[PDB]
């Protein structure tokens, strides 16, 4: 029942996007409004399956008053067959959660879950979702005449990574489109050049990546040499500087970075 | 209802508030050494003669008027509690954006009302008037302009966002180099 | 000498370089550990190169995506180009062969716009890289917290596969300890203010230490500059300021 | 759907750019305010100078 008030003449309300969205019974001539079956996306919340199998299922944006009379009569596109519902299912603003234990402590986010809502693989494991703690609480010993002054120091080495080019690709379009077809390619002439300008967008990606490297690492005109003795009060270089025994002349860490990313 | 969700945002804006007062209070116990090592207290008074140093100022300069410092800085955060409870288009980038993202959503939305050729808009209408044979061809005209409609969304989404990135990468380094710290750059905050 | 740029950067955020001099050794010491805790958390950690492997895995992604869609129908009889030809006369043929162009067209022209954008974000990440490796290894950059976290002391970079990896080398202060402070001293109705560093006391006596790493100097006329007078500063706190000249004009 | 299981992943590559899109953005936050290991508070009093 809706408040649509009708003028006499008007039968099929309508909304933004031209879906009837109240109608007027053709036998009581009574609104009704029309709202779309309750619908959501259901989102899987797993640790990697490579440590457990047990996993947790978020329905989003759905208010689970639904989710069980859905699935405790088979309402549901997905169709599982080995389906269970606990005594833990949760809300949360994202959703629905079921198959997570709501856990009253705080830790750092894991699995990100929205709304403030992190999930986890932790302690009998199990799946949790709590509440993600921004980070140890500390109040600073504030006075208006008290200053904290260091005694000793820490250099830290932190390591930083960007991303400098990425693989020039090139396609070739004809050949992609109209493989080995003089006929596909006569009708593919009928574009005009459609198929040009792509090959110039790429062949520009491809040119740019090659500005991108030179621009990072070409800033030096000459290409210095360490000297062969290492006496750099006392601090350690070889790690990082070439080493003369292997093939291309890329440090230890320079080897292990190569050996990561394949 | 068309599937057009809208996620919620991972850190609720009061945890986000709450991110803001730590640094907040960060940068007036400590100043810019919370950004270093371990937050290290030190009377405010100091921290500003400490940053009046930083300016090619000497220090004397803060001490010897510091009634007054802190009248203009009183009298300046005043100033901006009007010029907001005053100005409407003073969050204007703010507001762009999300009338920006909206008004896509809004575009996205309306394309649904559109025959792109096709004998109707309503997709259940054909279903219910042709059969498949003849149906196909008027659904099949639905699905590439609704397809095509929807790319052309996702695309400018990408645009968008890649300049919203662009925006937060300036605002982490201004929060960085600007409340983290003082930075000698000119303009720059 | 390394030595002697290591009290250069030193000298750079703040803190004298006799301070480096005299822990020569433990400065030297904590970089060798660092760098070798470095070696480890790159050997074990796998994720500690997500940022790269997840550009390649993107662009790989993209490549299979647009292989496959070489085996989608879009409406034509068949995704095999000759099937069609050796089973249709061109007047019909020709329909379905369009119908396959026009597809493969908006699948590759997809391509091309994702490979755009893809290509914009990684020329921003590079131009941060050039800007990283520009104020940041030729040179010590005092911009917080963008080369690494602490106070900037060098930076080395690493080639890695399609990027770069910078070796932030940064001073961190490490033990504090709480002293009463006082912005300036009356010593004679003057008001001495530090020429560089903060008074301190230990509860008995005040000094005047650097910024950033306690080395408490006795107060001397050196240490201090003069301005005003005692009734102007809040919080000025009496004391005795040590001129050096007086033993020598007294002796 | 029938219909548009013909055009292959045209229809999951663009879920997969949004979901990019939304990870991003909660990346983006991250980055812009949670550069501060701990939660600070001020304390009690307020006086600062
Ligand atoms: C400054 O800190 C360093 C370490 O951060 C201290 O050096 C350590 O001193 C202990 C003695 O208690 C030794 O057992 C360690 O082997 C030392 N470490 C290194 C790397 O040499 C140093 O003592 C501290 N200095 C002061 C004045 O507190
Ligand atoms: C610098 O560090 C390297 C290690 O990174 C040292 O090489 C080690 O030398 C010891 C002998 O002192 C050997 O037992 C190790 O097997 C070596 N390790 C490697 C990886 O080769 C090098 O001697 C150090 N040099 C200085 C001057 O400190
Ligand atoms: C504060 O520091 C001063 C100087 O470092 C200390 O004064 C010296 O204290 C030692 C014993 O700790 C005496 O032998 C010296 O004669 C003192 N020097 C002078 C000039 O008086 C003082 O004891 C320290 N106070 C505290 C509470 O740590
Ligand atoms: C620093 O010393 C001066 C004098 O050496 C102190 O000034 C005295 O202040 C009291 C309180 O107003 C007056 O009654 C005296 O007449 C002042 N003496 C002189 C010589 O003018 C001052 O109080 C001291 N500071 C502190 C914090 O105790
Ligand atoms: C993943 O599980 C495998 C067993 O198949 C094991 O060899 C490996 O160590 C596990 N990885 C991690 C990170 O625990
Ligand atoms: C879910 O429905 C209940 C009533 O069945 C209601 O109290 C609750 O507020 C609803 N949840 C949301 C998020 O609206
Ligand atoms: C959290 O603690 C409160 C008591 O403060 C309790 O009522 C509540 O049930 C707890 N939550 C869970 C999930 O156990
Ligand atoms: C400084 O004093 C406060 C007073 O409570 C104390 O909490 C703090 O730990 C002290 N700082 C150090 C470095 O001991
Ligand atoms: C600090 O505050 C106390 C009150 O707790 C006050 O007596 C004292 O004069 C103040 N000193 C300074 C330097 O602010």
């Amino acid at each position: 029942e809706s408040n649509k008030k009708f003028l006499p003449f008007q039968q099929f309300g309508r909304d933004i996007a031209d879906t009837t969205d109240a109608v007027r019974d053709p036998q009581t001539l009574e609104i009704l409004d029309i709202t779309p079956c309750s619908f959501g996306g259901v989102s899987v919340i797993t640790p990697g399956t490579n440590t457990s199998n047990q996993v947790a299922v978020l329905y989003q944006d759905v208010n689970c008053t639904e989710v069980p009379v859905a699935i405790h009569a088979d309402q549901l596109t997905p169709t599982w067959r080995v389906y269970s519902t606990g005594s833990n299912v949760f809300q949360t603003r994202a959703g629905c959660l079921i198959g997570a234990e709501h856990v009253n402590n705080s830790y750092e986010c894991d699995i990100p879950i929205g709304a403030g809502i992190c999930a986890s693989y932790q302690t009998s494991q199990s799946i949790i979702a709590y509440t993600m703690s921004l980070g140890a609480e500390n109040s600073v010993a504030y006075s208006n005449n008290s200053i904290a002054i260091p005694t000793n120091f820490t250099i830290s080495v932190t390591t930083e990574i960007l991303p400098v080019s990425m693989t020039k690709t090139s396609v070739d379009c004809t050949m992609y489109i109209c493989g080995d077809s003089t006929e596909c390619s006569n009708l593919l002439l009928q574009y005009g050049s459609f198929c040009t300008q792509l090959n110039r967008a790429l062949t520009g990606i491809a040119v740019e990546q090659d500005k991108n490297t030179q621009e990072v690492f070409a800033q030096v005109k000459q290409i210095y040499k360490t000297p062969p003795i290492k006496d750099f009060g006392g601090f350690n270089f070889s790690q990082i500087l070439p080493d003369p025994s292997k093939p291309s002349k890329r440090s230890f860490i320079e080897d292990l970075l190569f050996n990561k990313v394949t | 209802f068309n599937g057009l969700t809208v996620l919620p945002p991972l850190l609720t804006d009061e945890m986000i508030a709450q991110y803001t007062s730590a640094l907040l209070a960060g940068t007036i116990t400590s100043g810019w050494t919370f950004g270093a090592g371990a937050a290290l207290q030190i009377p405010f008074a100091m921290q500003m003669a400490y940053r009046f140093n930083g300016i090619g100022v000497t220090q004397n300069v803060l001490y010897e008027n510091q009634k007054l410092i802190a009248n203009q800085f009183n009298s300046a955060i005043g100033k901006i509690q009007d010029s907001l409870s005053s100005t409407a288009s003073a969050l204007g980038k703010l507001q762009d954006v999300v009338n920006q993202n909206a008004q896509a959503l809004n575009t996205l939305v309306k394309q649904l009302s559109s025959n792109f050729g096709a004998i109707s808009s309503v997709l259940n209408d054909i279903l219910s008037r042709l059969d498949p044979p003849e149906a196909e061809v008027q659904i099949d005209r639905l699905i590439t302009g609704r397809l095509q409609s929807l790319q052309t969304y996702v695309t400018q989404q990408l645009i968008r966002a890649a300049e919203i990135r662009a925006s937060a990468n300036l605002a982490a380094t201004k929060m960085s180099e600007c409340v983290l710290g003082q930075s000698k750059r000119v303009d720059f905050c | 000498p390394f030595a002697m740029q290591m009290a250069y950067r030193f000298n750079g955020i703040g803190v004298t370089q006799n301070v480096l001099y005299e822990n020569q050794k433990l400065i030297a010491n904590q970089f060798n550990s660092a760098i070798g805790k470095i070696q480890d958390s790159l050997s074990s950690t796998a994720s500690a190169l997500g940022k790269l492997q997840d550009v390649v895995n993107q662009n790989a992604q993209a490549l299979n995506t647009l292989v496959k869609q070489l085996s989608s129908n879009f409406g034509a009889i068949s995704s095999v180009l000759n099937d069609i030809l050796s089973r249709l006369d061109p007047p019909e043929a020709e329909v379905q062969i369009d119908r396959l162009i026009t597809g493969r067209l908006q699948s590759l022209q997809t391509y091309v716009t994702q490979q755009l954008i893809r290509a914009a974000e990684i020329r921003a990440s590079a131009n941060l890289a050039a800007t990283k490796m520009s104020e940041c290894v030729l040179g010590q950059s005092k911009r917080v917290d963008f080369c690494g976290k602490g106070y900037h002391l060098m930076s080395f970079p690493q080639s890695a596969p399609h990027g770069v990896v910078f070796l932030h080398v940064t001073y961190v202060p490490a033990q504090e300890k709480n002293f009463t402070t006082a912005p300036a001293i009356c010593h004679d109705g003057k008001a001495h203010f530090p020429r560089e560093g903060v008074f301190v006391s230990n509860g008995t006596h005040w000094f005047v230490t650097q910024r950033n790493f306690y080395e408490p100097q006795i107060i001397t006329t050196d240490n201090t500059f003069v301005s005003g007078n005692c009734d102007v500063v809040i919080g000025i706190v009496n004391n005795t300021v040590y001129d050096p000249l007086q033993p020598e004009l007294d002796s």
